[PDB]
């Protein structure tokens, strides 16, 4: 898969941070490739399991917590040391009554260093797509949906304020003609009294 | 007016006896409300599914703040749910009032602590009923139960 | 704000390529500052008004928005389509791009870059420049998206509840006219019974 940039920040230099841009292939110790970076030189290091997966191998591989140790250890956390001369990445795991080492990440150096940077670029594209222009699409959405609230809810005020006008005009003419029916059978039952 | 004195009921007679009486509103449309109601009452014409709430005001949390002015929540159904309670005749005010016993709070249903503590202040308590309580008040078309949610 | 980093492949290196990542300073015609990247190396620089005016003669332009053109150049404010040869001579430190205008690729920049002290550091400008990419044209979706599933909840609610109350409103007039009808002609029957009463009284 693609090599995506995982920025890193090194504890031995973190001014000019790195960028390893890991293309794992499916897993991190049956084959993968990282491409290692500090945003001026290049390590795009074709990695193989040669250099890594003994280290799963031969220091006590128990049954706690492998996978995701690796995966948080290829981003921004462990003392993420990358040797610029030796191309070769190590950090050293912390963890209760016994400090593990975990990954010894020897990550070649290709001739060209702008490589990383240039996908970093296409990088700066892409998450350049990343909030407003296509905030502008679902905009135009939630704009046609925002027009139709604003329509339907001016017609909710208009039906609600008519049902209850013609409830109380109704209403109104209703008890204007009671009070006259009222007051005939009142006037006729005091006729009855009389006779 | 049009009306005869001896007849008895139909439906036609009315529509042009009332064609015949006054329009003119003659009285608050929560006044009338509250009269309407109490003609429901007096009639046995509450059961009707279209205006009951016609008599108490029913407070709304309509607003991101309680019992101010200061916003409104646009985009939101909030005034949506203060035409729903109008719809019955449950007027709707901004402001927490002791002629309220239904109050629906807003799209985010967090603001019952300051409810209950209103209740406190305003001695006639209200129960802290959520949106879904005025939503289905039109929905259904039909006043749903206070005891449908937090009291 | 947006650092619009002009993706250029250079006449002269194509695979150490620079990228137009500059920090223009307001009030264009008084100055600003070219500041260049190549990834593996950068070359700032600065750009004075004698730089400006003779640039803007050369594309035979007079008295107008060749400061816009700069502006366009520099952060490349539009796309790649603006036409500008970006083409930075690293080898001669001296950084030139040209306006196709009146038919003659015009000189419309000469800016004399220097070699930066360290490119570690317009790398970090350059990635901060890429957290606001990552903030700048698709993902404040969820934002008014977060508007549009309201919206639309919202919306359809009102409809729903716009509809019920016409058909209440109708059913209103039409229940509101027989209960009322009903309770005249009752009256009336009771009118009518009290009088035929009254005949026999």
């Amino acid at each position: 898969m693609e090599r995506k940039i995982s920025r890193i920040h090194l504890v031995s230099e973190p001014s000019i941070t790195h960028f390893l841009q890991v293309s794992w292939e499916k897993t991190l110790e049956s084959g993968f490739v990282i491409t290692l970076t500090d945003g001026h030189s290049a390590w795009t290091g074709t990695v193989s399991e040669s250099e890594i997966s003994q280290e799963a191998d031969d220091m006590a591989m128990e049954k706690g917590k492998y996978v995701g140790e690796l995966r948080k250890a290829l981003l921004s956390v462990y003392t993420f040391n990358f040797s610029k001369e030796s191309c070769y990445f190590f950090f050293e795991k912390n963890l209760k009554d016994v400090s593990f080492r975990l990954g010894s990440f020897n990550l070649e150096k290709v001739e060209n260093p702008a490589e990383v940077i240039r996908e970093l670029i296409c990088y700066c594209l892409d998450t350049i797509a990343e909030n407003q222009a296509k905030n502008e699409h679902l905009q135009k959405e939630n704009e046609r949906l925002l027009r139709d609230w604003n329509d339907v809810q001016g017609r909710f005020e208009k039906c609600v304020s008519a049902k209850e006008a013609l409830e109380t005009d109704l209403y109104k003419r209703f008890i204007l003609v009671l009070n006259e029916k009222k007051t005939k059978i009142r006037s006729l039952h005091n006729k009855l009294l009389n006779a | 007016y049009g009306d005869s004195y001896f007849i008895d009921t139909d439906l036609n007679q009315l529509k042009e006896v009332f064609s015949g009486i006054k329009n003119s509103n003659e009285q608050t449309p929560e006044e009338m409300a509250s009269l309407i109601a109490d003609l429901e009452y007096r009639y046995s014409w509450d059961c009707s599914p279209l205006s009951m709430f016609r008599r108490h005001t029913v407070y709304l949390d309509s607003y991101a703040v309680i019992n101010d002015l200061s916003t409104k929540n646009e985009g939101t159904r909030l005034a949506i749910k203060a035409l729903e309670l109008r719809f019955h005749g449950a007027k709707v005010v901004s402001c927490l009032a002791e002629g309220v016993s239904h109050v629906i709070i807003g799209e985010d249903h967090s603001r019952v602590a300051d409810f209950k503590a209103f209740r406190r202040t305003f001695k006639r308590k209200f129960k802290i009923l959520k949106e879904s309580w005025v939503t289905d008040s039109i929905d259904k078309c039909e006043l749903q139960e206070e005891n449908q949610y937090l009291i």
